[PDB]
């Protein structure tokens, strides 16, 4: 038991760091979805002007 | 503990093809072959005490 507690603690911390990578990834995933939609709408301006 | 025996103390650079049995924080028992690039050092190669 006193060694399984150590295994659980280290694996939990690594799971949290894996969630860190995942959540930071999803975070700028959102922002870059956002910025590319920015450029798309910037020229959808010309789309709908000329359409 | 006591396998080799020779009359001469090799001072020149050499190595030890040693393998250890280590365990990391994830308890991962792994053996690993080492070298230990070593060499004896003598600043004054005539002094009886240091020699």
């Amino acid at each position: 038991l006193a060694i399984e507690i150590t295994t659980n603690s280290q694996e939990a911390a690594a799971k949290h760091e894996a969630q860190r990578l995942e959540q930071e990834a999803r975070g700028r995933l959102e922002r870059q979805k956002i910025l590319d939609q920015s450029e798309a709408e910037k020229a959808r301006k010309e789309l709908l002007e000329l359409e | 503990p006591h396998a080799r025996r020779a009359l001469c103390l090799l001072l020149g650079p050499d190595f030890f093809t040693d393998v250890i049995t280590i365990e990391t924080a994830d308890h991962a028992r792994l053996q690993l072959q080492l070298a230990y690039n070593w060499h004896f050092e003598l600043k004054n190669r005539n002094d009886p005490a240091e020699a």
